[PDB]
RNA sequence: CUCUUAAGGUAGCCAAAUGCCUCGUCAUCUAAUUAGUGACGCGCAUGAAUGGAUUAACGAGAUUCCCACUGUCCCUAUCUA
RNA sequence: GCCCGUCGCUAGUACCGAUUGAAUGGCUUAGUGAGGCCUCAGGAUCUGCUUAGAGAAGGGGGCAACUCCAUCUCAGAGCGGA
RNA sequence: GGACUUUUACUUUGAAAAAAUUAGAGUGUUCAAAGCAGGCGUAUUGCUCGAAUAUAUUAGCAUGGAAUAAUAGAAUAGGACG
RNA sequence: UAUCUGGUUGAUCCUGCCAGUAGUCAUAUGCUUGUCUCAAAGAUUAAGCCAUGCAUGUCUAAGUAUAAGCAAUUUAUACAGUGAAACUGCGAAUGGCUCAUUAAAUCAGUUAUCGUUUAUUUGAUAGUUCCUCUACAUGGUAUAACUGUGGUAAUUCUAGAGCUAAUACAUGCUUAAAAUCUCGACCCUUUGGAAGAGAUGUAUUUAUUAGAUAAAAAAUCAAUGUCUUCGGACUCUUUGAUGAUUCAUAAUAACUUUUCGAAUCGCAUGGCCUUGUGCUGGCGAUGGUUCAUUCAAAUUUCUGCCCUAUCAACUUUCGAUGGUAGGAUAGUGGCCUACCAUGGUUUCAACGGGUAACGGGGAAUAAGGGUUCGAUUCCGGAGAGGGAGCCUGAGAAACGGCUACCA
């Protein structure tokens, strides 16, 4: 049941400290590293299983594997991970673009789509706009009271 | 003992806040707030056991989550909220403001003020230092730093704060013959003048207190609160106006009362 | 790990100190930084409460203080020349507080000759209108003078590495010049 | 025990960041940092017209005085630059309503201004951990007896 | 870890166990109040040593003594205020020749007997413990 | 109390280099001990300068065990003159 | 009359005692020495920057000439990171 | 007018002090152990006293006192005051 | 709540013990046991061992929903209700248990921090970020859940392949006026004078400087600052806290694998005139740096612990006491190292031993003075089978966390 682990060399199992991160371990609390076993990187006679990965088709079709072909599950959902995804500019408006799909309840059909983000809204915009006067207005407000306090204080040794 | 504590067993809680000792185990315990957890009062002791206005321990939140009490103009919200001397607490669907101010006992007092007052508190500046940039500012017993301050104020002065603006208003010197507040101590809840601050560098100086009935007393310079001029205090006082009365003199005044 | 409690240590009569409680890291030590000389490698350490200290392994480059001319360059550092503490931090050289180091001495040189138009020990108006005013306070310490045709300055390290990350320090100077001169004779 | 010739140290002996610029020729050698110590003790002129440098002095060094102030007699002028207090008491043992003589010993640290020999009575005040048993400073010392 | 709901205990017996003396009186006692057991002698017996000796007490502090006088009225206060001390015995001095009985006597058993209702101190107990 | 023959083995000591029975009994050491030691003693046939008992130091003296060491052995092989 | 000691029986107690007696715990000589941690290295695997050439763009503004910023794709030459 | 014991012990009075327990005031838990409640009235939208006080004999701090008991000082004057 | 009585002789009076008698928040046990209230309880011996279940998780209107969930209907063609799962955040350092270790330790009252760290709550606090032609109507990749191909007897094991998010990760724009400073094109020689070029947030690191003071008047050398009546003249001149500081705070020259200075979310839908989805704009949330606060923590001064000399000298093994310098620390400190000295404690009991020893609040016993107890309802300490080590975090030397040895 035990799997390879990328690049230890050995064809044997050894027993590693296992930290956040890495391969054949998920830390159940922050902190936590489990010393757990891990198989060599080095193909041996004692597998079970041997994943590989296709890099380069040959000759002939492999009925199950090359000929059919599957579909992704979920498009982008970022702004400009729609734009990226159609070849789009900064100007063109995601929204009447993003993927979406067909729900059938059993008389009634609808669909759904995600919620760009990192959209540019008039909300957000309306945001920026109060931050940035709330920082001029106090720098300003600052200046006066400073202002004031140094005239009070000139006049705590001229009279 | 690895970090801070967040319990507290009902029967290590200060005593002023008169809780019994059969209940549970539980005594609420203060958030971290303006006041020292001694020192202080929380919302739930206030508004079912001074007030009684609350029965359960769920229907103090359930009042809270209602937005229906302001602590010096804001609203409160936390169970737990440590209140203490000069606070306000705005009941507003109800028409009553009050201010935390000691019995003459050592307990926090129900005192009802106008809906005026309820515009401002006295503070007792506790340090007044040069902050970053220049800028001055002092502090107040209440957790309240105001910067830009007169530079007459200096420390044990008092201060009258607005509370609506923050913004110190008028202010009174720490010198002899002030009306003061005793805040802590075996004193606590006695009024008075001054007459003398024994001073001791190095360590704790001492204020001979004489009130309304001249009877003499001292306490520690931490324990005074400068409340205003002999006669003319800047914030209603509660009945009794902090005397102390002996038990003999205690007991006399209750069953001659009592009748008609 | 290392630990910084009094508890350990014998007690002031000589009586041995049973063990009271288990180590707890808030009187823990660390590991020492013997901070050394070559391409700029430091590693940050997680201290108490947030917080960083800086364990600089290898330092080229300290910011270097000329105190009586009033300015501050950054300097290569040479190699360490003495060291109070422990000499192995000299034979090995270690980078520490008051460490006493040779440093360039360039761009204290493009510093004071340019500042005062004089070279050390062999155009324009408002370059000269300077120049002459700024003169008859040019003539500095001999001990100091001589040192530049070696183009290298010893100086005394009042950083702390192994904890700032930065090995500052100051030129040697005075009557601080004269006794650690005293002892490189000596010895050296 | 013997008071050094200053520089007798391997490392240079300066208060911190006390410069005298060389490019500036003055009257006196060398800056000479000193202080009040508090609490109506009235630093020495050997404090100040001296050229020892003790980090740990009351005067002319980086140590404050606060907390208690107590008296001993000295009973050990061995060490150098720290003494050792004797400071005698009387303990109430409540049953048999009388009372026995306790003693304790109290190391402290003594900066060279005071030219102290064992006898003579000693006012120390406390000053934070200045080594492993040292929690004081003799801030005023009282006659011999001659 | 809750709070201690305290408790004290209400009696007290007598050193010497066989006193035929005492073992007389006591009985008068029994017998002369309907009583149901020693105890219930004893519990007073206690009752009153710890009265005389508050009264001790404060006869030992100074007459115009604060804590004198409010709890030395405070005593002989209560004491009026049930039937154990007289209209005019109210001095400390007679809370302490204060006698036995005088507090036997204002049960509610007793009392019931002294006016009508029941005839015998006996008839009386079984009419009170009977609503 | 008595008999031979003058006395009748005291202080000590022991299966001791003195004990037949005897490889004594008990304890101890060991897997196992005709061995060793500690004890016991009606001791064939211990014993007081025919010296008894004790004893530190010493011994190419007799004896038992432990650690170390090892071709003494298991179990023999190889080399040099 | 009282009464001392050896000697004789029974039971209990502690003492002495061959066993280089035994057990448990604390502290330790010398030798050996896990682990996580810090450090000199290592580099499965990933990767930021620069740079000449090639294809396809759009103009910093022109009757032909002239010239930026952003992105994305295949030989490379570099110095860096995890 | 403030500061003021040569250097102490002693003693007074206070301060900073925890609750529970203890002593102890108030209060009819039906009595009591307890509890810290409760009480008055038009009881159809109310009013109202409480939840005191004592105790700590070490040491520390502040303070009034100076009897008792210790302690220092002018003798080669290297004395005191200005 | 100030008491005694029985037992040595033939009798006597004493010494003196034994015996009686009374209480016990004092445990066990025997017998007996109807009602009300109150309600301790596997501490003692074994901090001995543990089957099994449970004891720590957490969602607002307000960080992330394309569930091939559910309801639906929304006016919903980006999203819009509810919402498993998962990411993010916080918590799991509180409680609860127990008393083993511990005798100058803990703890108690009493101090100190001018010797430090401090999530959080409360209050304060940010116009400066690029550059001699830059996205700011908003930059960039990656992953979970999920789909699917899998391994193993077995577990809160997980592999390789494919998707997609943010207040996760990594980037990176921005904003007034002035003032002060260095570099100085050039002109015109005198009292000489300058255009415009740069630099100047905060945090970091080092150096230097100011941070005055008890009361007055002159002379100079050095580099330059006002003015006027162009000779020479200058006055009303500026600074806080502490008993005490190299304090707060400020200034100069630089330093930096450059900290932070909003690319976040919910409700609101108003208002200006050139009418463009222009410009502006409200109530909150969540963050953010510094400081104060708060809840704390870490050290810490003074005095105080039972039996013991059949423990009299102990300490410097391989730090014991102290000086100097560094290293380490959140920080002081022989805490550690290097060097240097030979110091430190003791008959006023050191050192060592014992303890069927956690310290205290407190309990029992009542003339008083004392005697004895305190594992245990509150405070403090400690520990989680024994030891050591460390991760994460503000906080742990954590054990319902991990790593190793021992059992
Ligand atoms: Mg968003
Ligand atoms: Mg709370
Ligand atoms: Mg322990
Ligand atoms: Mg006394
Ligand atoms: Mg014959
Ligand atoms: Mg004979
Ligand atoms: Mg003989
Ligand atoms: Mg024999
Ligand atoms: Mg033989
Ligand atoms: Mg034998
Ligand atoms: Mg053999
Ligand atoms: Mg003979
Ligand atoms: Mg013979
Ligand atoms: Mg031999
Ligand atoms: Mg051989
Ligand atoms: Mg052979
Ligand atoms: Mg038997
Ligand atoms: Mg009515
Ligand atoms: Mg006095
Ligand atoms: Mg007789
Ligand atoms: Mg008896
Ligand atoms: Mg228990
Ligand atoms: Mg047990
Ligand atoms: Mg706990
Ligand atoms: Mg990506
Ligand atoms: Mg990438
Ligand atoms: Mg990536
Ligand atoms: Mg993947
Ligand atoms: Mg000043
Ligand atoms: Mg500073
Ligand atoms: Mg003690
Ligand atoms: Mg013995
Ligand atoms: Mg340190
Ligand atoms: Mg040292
Ligand atoms: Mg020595
Ligand atoms: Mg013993
Ligand atoms: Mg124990
Ligand atoms: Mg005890
Ligand atoms: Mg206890
Ligand atoms: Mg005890
Ligand atoms: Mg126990
Ligand atoms: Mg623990
Ligand atoms: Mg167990
Ligand atoms: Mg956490
Ligand atoms: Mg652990
Ligand atoms: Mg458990
Ligand atoms: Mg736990």
């Amino acid at each position: 049941g035990f799997p390879m682990k990328q690049g230890v060399l050995l064809p044997t199992r050894i027993k590693l400290l296992l930290t956040k991160n890495v391969s054949c371990y998920r830390p159940r609390r922050d902190g936590e590293r489990k010393r757990k076993s891990v198989r060599g990187a080095i193909v041996g006679p004692d597998l079970a299983v041997l994943a590989l990965v296709i890099v380069k088709k040959g000759e002939q079709e492999l009925e199950g594997l090359t000929d059919t072909t599957v579909p992704k599950r979920l498009g982008p959902k970022r702004a400009n991970n729609i734009r990226k995804f159609f070849g789009l500019s900064k100007e063109d408006d995601v929204r009447d673009f993003v993927i979406r799909r067909e729900v059938t309840k059993g008389e009634k059909t609808y669909t759904k789509a995600p919620k760009i983000q990192r959209l540019v809204t008039p909300q957000r915009l309306q945001r920026k706009r109060h931050q940035r006067a709330l920082k001029v207005r106090n720098a300003q407000a600052q200046r006066e009271a400073a202002a004031e306090y140094a005239q009070l204080l000139a006049k705590r040794l001229s009279e | 003992a690895r970090g801070p504590k967040k319990h507290l067993k009902r029967l290590a809680a200060p005593h002023h806040w008169l809780l019994d000792k059969l209940s549970g185990c539980y005594a609420p315990r203060p958030s971290a707030g303006p006041h020292k957890l001694r020192e202080s009062l929380p919302l739930i002791v206030f508004l079912r056991n001074r007030l009684k206005y609350a029965l359960n321990g769920r229907e103090v939140k359930a009042i809270l989550m209602q937005r229906h009490v302001k602590v010096d103009g804001k609203v409160r919200t936390d169970t737990t909220y440590p209140a203490g001397f000069m606070d306000v607490i705005t009941l507003d669907a109800t028409n009553e403001n009050f201010r935390l101010v000691y019995d003459v006992k050592g307990r926090f007092a129900v005192h009802r003020i106008t809906d005026e007052e309820a515009s401002y508190k006295l503070g007792k500046v506790k340090k007044v230092q040069l902050g970053k940039k220049g800028v001055p500012y002092v502090v107040t017993h209440d957790g309240r730093t105001i910067r830009y301050p007169d530079p007459n104020i200096k420390v044990n002065d008092t201060v009258k704060i607005d509370l609506a603006s923050g913004k110190i208003t008028d202010f009174i010197k720490f010198d002899a013959g002030k009306l003061v507040y005793v805040t802590g101590g075996r004193n606590l809840g006695r009024i008075g003048t001054i007459v003398h601050k024994e001073r001791h560098d190095g360590g704790f100086d001492l204020v001979h207190i004489k009130d309304s009935l001249d009877n003499t007393f001292v306490t520690r310079l931490n324990n005074v609160f400068v409340i205003g001029e002999q006669g003319k205090p800047y914030i209603s006082l509660p009945k009794g106006k902090g005397i102390k009365l002996s038990i003999a003199e205690e007991r006399d005044r209750r069953r001659a009362q009592q009748g008609l | 790990g290392i630990s910084r409690d009094s508890r350990h240590k014998r007690s002031a009569t000589g009586a041995k100190r049973a063990q009271f409680r288990k180590k707890r890291k808030f009187e823990l030590g660390r590991q020492p930084a013997n901070t050394k000389i070559g391409a700029k490698r430091i590693h940050s350490v997680r201290t108490r409460g947030g917080n960083k200290k800086y364990r600089a392994l290898r330092i080229e480059t300290g910011n270097f203080s000329w105190a009586s001319e009033g300015i501050s360059k950054k300097t290569r550092i040479a190699g360490v020349v003495y060291h109070p503490s422990n000499n192995e931090l000299v034979r090995t050289n270690t980078l520490t507080k008051a460490a006493i180091v040779q440093i360039d001495a360039t761009p204290f040189r493009q510093w004071f000759e340019a500042h005062y138009g004089q070279t050390l020990g062999k155009k324009s108006k408002n370059a000269e209108r300077k120049w002459a005013a700024r003169a008859a306070s040019a003539k500095i310490e001999s001990s100091v003078e001589s040192q530049f045709s070696a183009g290298r300055l010893y100086a005394c390290i009042s950083s702390r590495p192994g904890q700032s990350g930065r090995c500052d320090g100051y030129i040697l100077e005075g009557e601080e010049l004269a006794f650690y001169l005293r002892r490189l004779t000596a010895k050296k | 025990s013997t008071e050094l010739t200053v520089q007798s140290e391997r490392a240079f002996q300066k208060q911190p960041h006390i410069f005298n610029n060389p490019k500036v020729k003055t009257s006196k050698r060398t800056k000479r940092w000193y202080k009040n110590a508090g609490l109506g003790f009235k630093t020495p002129k050997t404090a100040i017209e001296g050229s020892y440098i003790d980090k740990k002095c009351p005067f002319t060094g980086l140590v404050s005085i606060r907390g208690k102030i107590l008296t001993g007699t000295v009973v050990s002028t061995k060490m150098h630059r720290t003494i050792v207090i004797r400071r005698a008491y009387l303990h109430y043992i409540p049953k048999y309503n009388r009372y026995e003589k306790r003693h304790k010993n109290v190391p402290v640290h003594v900066s060279p201004a005071f030219r102290v020999q064992v006898g003579d009575i000693v006012t120390v005040g406390q000053c934070r951990p200045i080594s492993k048993t040292v929690r004081f400073n003799v801030v005023k010392v009282s006659a011999a007896a001659a | 870890p809750r709070a201690p709901r305290t408790y004290s205990k209400t009696y007290s017996t007598p050193k010497r166990p066989y006193e035929s003396s005492r073992l007389d009186a006591e009985l008068k006692l029994a017998g002369e109040f309907g009583l149901k057991n020693k105890k219930e002698i004893y519990r007073i017996s206690f009752q009153l040593s710890k009265i005389r000796r508050a009264a001790r007490d404060l006869l030992t502090r100074d007459e115009k003594d604060p804590k004198r006088l409010f709890e030395g009225n405070a005593l002989i206060r209560r004491l009026v205020r049930v039937g154990v001390l007289s209209e005019d015995k109210k001095k400390l001095d007679y809370v302490l020749a204060l006698k036995v009985e005088d507090f036997l006597e204002r049960r509610l058993q007793t009392q019931v007997y002294k006016l009508g209702l029941a005839k015998s101190v006996h008839h009386a107990r079984v009419l009170i413990t009977q609503r």
